[PDB]
């Protein structure tokens, strides 16, 4: 069964998307890398 | 995840980086964490 | 404090042989039928 | 393992009677018609021809005009193909019918020629 | 003849979800022009 | 309010949408709520029967609800369908 | 499962089963379970529906009824996508196959198998042909 396979420009065009945001999903926004844990910390302690 | 900053050098830096891990023991226990 | 740790040493895994080969022989399936991705490390390590 | 079955020989006659009236059923489906369709042609194999006699009688009634048993067609190619090396003048009875109306056309048309025995 | 085969892995050879996932793949092998490449690259 | 959803024609044609909707997860407590002898013999055996078709539509609606048969063992105590049946 | 039928045909499937609907509840009797069918255009004989109820008071609805025809949909193609199989395969589309494309063909399918098993199922079929390959491909 691995040949009788579509390829993608036979798809219903609502299909495209639900796939496309699980492919962004962990390829794009996950990968990232942000790192504000640094100055949450201290303002919410100097605030005295 | 704020206390994980430190965790070919030579001798200063590397007890000046033992202070700075902790000072942030220091904001975080300071405030009865250690008994959370 | 020192029964709820107490009661979590003893319920902590070794390596299990009867674990094991399930392991291996769900690894002897590459991609399931009508182009279904297979999550690989999903489930994955059964084991420890 | 029927191949050498000389001491009880008789119930085989009876068995492979049976089962070609079963062959065709008032109630039977298509999915329950292939099993037993297979178990005749690998019967026709493994047994030696002593007892092909029996059946032989049955076989050569009606068949060759009609194409609701073209089963028995395939059934018949397949016993004498293997018997290269007698009721046999019913095959000439057959040598004149099926050419009546000349669909099916290759499905008995080696039959008639791997009769040529 | 041979390398034909490397561009005949995915229109037959490459399930939908894993197609898109290395259409998806340029950031830092893939068939995507310079121009498409861009536009995703404003959004994000 | 089952039965509605049984000839739907989107319940059939969006397997990812129904558990990302967790509608599976929703009948199964009304279920477990009247199981807790017997109370009420017309729903259980119509509830679970939407299940047992829940789970024959795709690959990975096999797989959520296959989660559960841990619990689903547990309340294997009629005729007609059971909640036992949706753990085979 | 219910993967091998798309979603049109349910789209069609759909209103074909709720027109001889007798109540609007979704049910229907026994007997226009051929009826629908010979609107489908899948005409099968009597025998052929006694099995399908025999399968399953005398009530059927569309959720018993699409397990029909997903049973009598897969087997027509089941045995038919060894015919739609050797399309990209060959050359000129006849069934004569090169055996020396088939050495590294299979080493990028998608299904990411290796140099050892590729070698383990091409002698066991210099050249063999399109029918030969799926006997000992398809088990």
């Amino acid at each position: 069964a691995c040949f009788r396979m579509t390829p993608l420009y036979n798809l219903p065009t609502h299909r495209a998307c639900n796939m496309f945001l699980e492919s962004y999903k962990a390829a794009w926004i996950l990968t990232e890398d942000h790192s504000f844990e640094d100055r949450m910390i201290d303002d919410l302690s100097k605030a005295g | 995840k704020s206390c994980h900053l430190e965790e070919e050098v030579s001798f200063e830096e590397k007890e000046m980086e033992k202070q700075r891990l902790l000072y942030q023991q220091s904001r975080l226990h300071t405030r009865g964490a250690a008994e959370m | 404090f020192f029964q709820s740790i107490q009661a979590l040493m003893q319920t902590c895994s070794v390596l299990d042989l009867n674990a094991f080969e399930r392991q291996n022989k769900a690894e002897g399936l590459g991609m399931v039928n009508e182009d279904g991705t297979v999550i690989n490390r999903q489930n994955g390590e059964k084991v420890m | 393992l029927f191949a050498g079955t000389e001491h009880r020989a008789i119930m085989v006659d009876s068995m492979l009677h049976t089962v070609y009236r079963l062959s065709r059923g008032r109630s039977l489906t298509k999915a329950q018609r292939d099993v037993i369709e297979d178990c005749l042609m690998a019967l026709c194999r493994y047994i030696r021809p002593s007892m092909l006699q029996h059946l032989l009688r049955r076989l050569v009634f009606d068949v060759p005009i009609l194409n609701k048993m073209p089963l028995k067609l395939l059934t018949n190619h397949y016993e004498r193909c293997w018997k290269y090396y007698a009721n046999f003048g019913v095959t000439s009875e057959e040598e004149l019918h099926l050419t009546r109306k000349l669909l099916a056309h290759k499905k008995y048309d080696q039959e008639l020629y791997r009769m040529a025995m | 003849s041979a390398a034909e085969t490397a561009r005949r892995t995915r229109e037959f050879r490459s399930p939908p979800q894993e197609q898109i996932n290395m259409l998806l793949h340029f950031k830092d092998d893939c068939p995507l022009p310079e121009d498409i490449r861009q536009d995703l690259q404003d959004f994000h | 309010s089952i039965g509605n959803i049984m000839n739907n024609k989107v319940f059939y044609q969006h397997p990812n949408l129904m558990r990302a909707l967790g509608m599976h997860e929703t009948v199964m407590e009304v279920m477990v709520n009247v199981l807790g002898e017997i109370r009420f013999p017309k729903m259980v055996t119509s509830c679970c029967r939407f299940l047992c078709y829940f789970c024959r539509i795709s690959r990975q609606n096999q797989r959520s609800m296959f989660d559960h048969l841990s619990y689903l063992l547990e309340n294997s105590g009629m005729q007609g369908s059971t909640p036992l049946d949706v753990a085979a | 499962m219910a993967d091998q039928l798309t979603e049109e045909q349910i789209a069609e499937f759909k209103e074909a089963f709720s027109l001889f609907d007798k109540d609007g509840d979704g049910t229907i009797t026994t007997k226009a379970l051929g009826t629908v069918m010979r609107s489908l255009g899948q005409n099968p004989t009597e025998a052929e529906l006694q099995d399908m109820i025999n399968e399953v008071n005398g009530t059927i609805d569309f959720p018993a009824f699409l397990t029909m025809m997903a049973r009598k949909m897969k087997d027509t193609d089941s045995e038919e996508e060894i015919r739609e199989a050797f399309r990209v395969f060959d050359k000129d589309g006849n069934g004569y196959i090169s055996a020396a494309a088939l050495r590294h063909v299979m080493t990028n399918l998608g299904e990411k198998l290796t140099d050892e098993e590729v070698d383990e199922m091409i002698r066991e079929a210099g050249q063999v042909n399109y029918e030969a390959f799926v006997q000992m491909m398809t088990a």
